[PDB]
RNA sequence: GGACUUUUACUUUGAAAAAAUUAGAGUGUUCAAAGCAGGCGUAUUGCUCGAAUAUAUUAGCAUGGAAUAAUAGAAUAGGACG
RNA sequence: AGGAUAGUGGCCUACCAUGGUUUCAACGGGUAACGGGGAAUAAGGGUUCGAUUCCGGAGAGGGAGCCUGAGAAACGGCUACCACAUCCAAGGAAGGCAGCAGGCGCGCAAAUUACCCAAUCCUAAUUCAGGGAGGUAGUGACAAUAAAUAACGAUACAGGGCCCAUUCGGGUCUUGUAAUUGGAAUGAGUACAAUGUAAAUACCUUAACGAGGAACAAUUGGAGGGCAAGUCUGGUGCCAGCAGCCGCGGUAAUUCCAGCUCCAAUAGCGUAUAUUAAAGUUGUUGCAGUUAAAAAGCUCGUAGUUGAACUUUGGGCCCGGUUGGCC
């Protein structure tokens, strides 16, 4: 196949995207405590039940 | 050039990585028993399978076989000793199908909850980790301890610790000293 | 705390049977002053080359030291 | 009688007949023939180091329209020329010239990965600084 | 101690098949991977259970069986008992 | 028959005979081959691996030769040749790290020029001396075991029975959340001391000091399907790029680049190569051969495999054991 081309567009979209910074949030429990957080939210709370139990 | 140290691994991951049935079932065990891992769950499935493997092969042997009698009763006695196998079930067939979480019931973390003193499984785990437990007269900080159904009555607070006496505690000392130092 | 203890019939048997390392840990005997292991080996290999006392060679090189 | 001999003294016929039909398997024939040692420009190893010679703008197979941004690398232990892919969004800027790169396969075991025609390897490092980490600005390419 | 003793395959049992490793019995490494320890007393004199067993292709050796699959026997009879 | 050997033997010599192995795979070639105990994965069968903690071989840069000794074809012994290479006041002399550290190269790939004989044991004339054998420490995310990153009260919302059944009032009791509030608990990390060990560093103890988030802050990968987890927002617009496979991207991208949210494993997670299962896609168990790949054109025919039936069977007499069985 043809090997030539145009390298001038390398990383074209990586540069054009705007820079957006990490929104600060309180840190999440890690380890066993996160198991509580997952347990209560999806096996006790039924809030995210939008049409199909949509959590996102 | 030295005698090698034997070592084995104590868990095995499930074949299917992503299925709703197993993932929702394991999380039930995690919250109900206060486990930090699925590896905490895979460990029992590894031991239960090995126990089930031994009983499965011994049952194929004919009855009154000296090997079946010796190892069958030893396996039943060991399981009965830790309480995972009830006293009325000693027929080498209830061993096969006990449960996934029958062993998980004898864990010291969830065993503390049964004998009060924690009012949550999470509280029981940290109390164990923070040295405030003495199964006998010796301190233990391992949540998975597999009480032998004879030390169950001896599970009390650690004598050389707060909630056992002989010290008001670390931060309570700071609070108590704060009142004493600011009283004048 | 669980440990091992030994008691002797007298101090004569205590010094003659206990190892030197434990006796110096107790003060009964004084630790001997010894150089490094590598220096002793290097010293042992150095004087292997010379044959005999070496006093004759010691003065022979002194005559060579003049010239 | 279903083909195969069934006699109790016919182990030699069964043992020999399996061997001749073992060669029909692609994997068994490849392993015994040792084609990986005598071909497949690696020495049968997971990764191999090389020197970037040029930069390439290889096209993409239909249906696809893209420039694949590969490089022509010459292995050190063998001296053979191979084409290596630079996988990330615009990391050809880090492989300028004469860079000692660490290559790896595409996970297809000798076959071309995708719409990229006739390449089998990808770049992992440039001058040993974890080419992926450069894309995430966790490191910096050395001056020399 | 003696005379011949039709020979095989197969299978049961037994000895053999280093240790470590595999399985497995007992036991405080605080649990566990481990290790082969350890436990009990008047602790002032001391007592004591362990460190088994299982597995170990095929080849070689001894023993019982003798179905299954072969082998030979007395037929131009130096055939057997005597 | 004799020599040689510590001895048997074409081991070698003289004479003599023509013998010996082979389709039951000789001989030759390859091995990215030291052999086993063993390791990985496995319903059963099997497949792959074994340089490497034990046993047995062989080697000391490649060969050959030999002294000493009970024991060596010895190399931290010697001699010669070849190939490397050291110092030389140029006549000469001295070398073998596949021993422990350490260096250069080779590479995708692998550690300190540390301490000690205190344990295990070895050696000698021998209790003492020697031992880079060996042990201790350092580097060490090769692999494995355990297990931190948080726990609990009361106020305020949001539920379920139930007291009243006096409207829509308070709520006895539970389960979650708050830019709600409160005191507890302990370890990583500093360290007096003791223990530790040949001396130490560590471990197990332990004076004292040692949580509050902006903190003592958990990562690696993903969110179309396989494979749960977005049709959320901004950017790009068949460009950049993603994508193991099917595919995505041409101005409404749940697949690219970013933010938000969610998910999986978690002090671990991803990738490449090889291998095992999946694979009844090597099939003895257990494949397929009319049309998907595959019955030789047909017949004879050795080695190989397989090969009809039949020879003491039945009935009685007792003796002595194991599982029960009311007792
Ligand atoms: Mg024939």
């Amino acid at each position: 196949a043809k090997v030539h081309g145009s390298l001038a567009r390398a990383g074209k979209v990586k540069s054009q995207t705007p820079k957006v910074e990490k929104t600060e949030k309180p840190k999440k429990p890690k380890g066993r405590a996160y198991k509580r957080l997952l347990y209560t939210r999806r096996f006790v709370n039924v809030t995210l039940v939008n049409g199909k139990r949509r959590m996102n | 050039p030295r005698a090698p140290r034997t070592y084995s691994k104590t868990y095995s991951t499930p074949k299917r990585p992503y299925e709703s049935s197993r993932l929702d079932a394991e999380l039930k065990l995690a919250g109900e028993f206060g486990l930090k891992n699925k590896k905490e769950i895979y460990r029992i499935s590894f031991q239960l399978s090995k126990i089930r493997r031994a009983a499965r092969d011994l049952l194929t042997r004919d009855e009154k076989d000296p090997k079946r009698l010796f190892e069958g009763n030893a396996l039943i006695r060991r399981l009965v000793r830790v309480g995972v196998l009830s006293e009325d079930k000693k027929k080498l067939d209830y061993v096969l199908a006990l449960k996934v979480e029958d062993f998980l019931e004898r864990r010291l973390q969830t065993q503390v909850y049964k004998l009060g003193l924690a009012k949550s499984v999470h509280h029981a785990r940290v109390l164990i980790t923070q040295r405030h437990i003495a199964v006998g007269k010796q301190i233990v900080n391992i949540p998975s301890f597999m009480v032998r159904l004879d030390s169950e009555k001896h599970i009390d607070f650690a004598p050389t610790s707060p909630f056992g006496g002989a010290r008001p505690g670390r931060v309570a000392r700071r609070n108590a000293a704060r009142k004493a130092e600011a009283s004048g | 705390s669980v440990g091992f203890g030994l008691v002797y019939n007298s101090v004569a048997e205590a010094k003659k049977f206990e190892p030197t390392y434990r006796l110096v840990r107790y003060g009964l005997a004084e630790k001997v002053e010894k150089a490094s292991r590598q220096q002793r080996k290097q010293k042992k290999n150095r004087d292997k080359k010379i044959f005999g006392t070496g006093k004759r060679l010691a003065k022979k090189v002194a005559r060579r030291n003049a010239d | 009688g279903k083909g195969k001999p069934r006699g109790l003294n016919s182990a030699r016929k069964l043992r020999v007949h399996r061997r001749n039909n073992r060669w029909a398997e692609n994997n068994y024939k490849k392993r015994l023939l040792g084609t990986a040692f005598k071909s497949s420009p690696f020495g049968g190893s997971s990764h191999a180091k090389g020197i970037v010679l040029e930069k390439l703008g290889i096209e993409s197979k239909q249906p696809n329209s893209a420039i694949r941004k590969c490089v022509r690398v010459q292995l050190i232990k063998n001296g053979k020329k191979v084409t290596a892919f630079v996988p990330n969004d615009g990391c050809l800027n880090f492989v300028d010239e004469n860079d000692e790169v660490l290559l790896a396969g595409f996970g297809r075991k000798g076959k071309a990965k995708g719409d990229i025609p006739g390449v089998r390897f990808k770049v992992v490092k440039v001058s040993g600084v974890s080419l992926l980490a450069l894309w995430k600005e966790k490191k910096e390419k050395p001056r020399s």
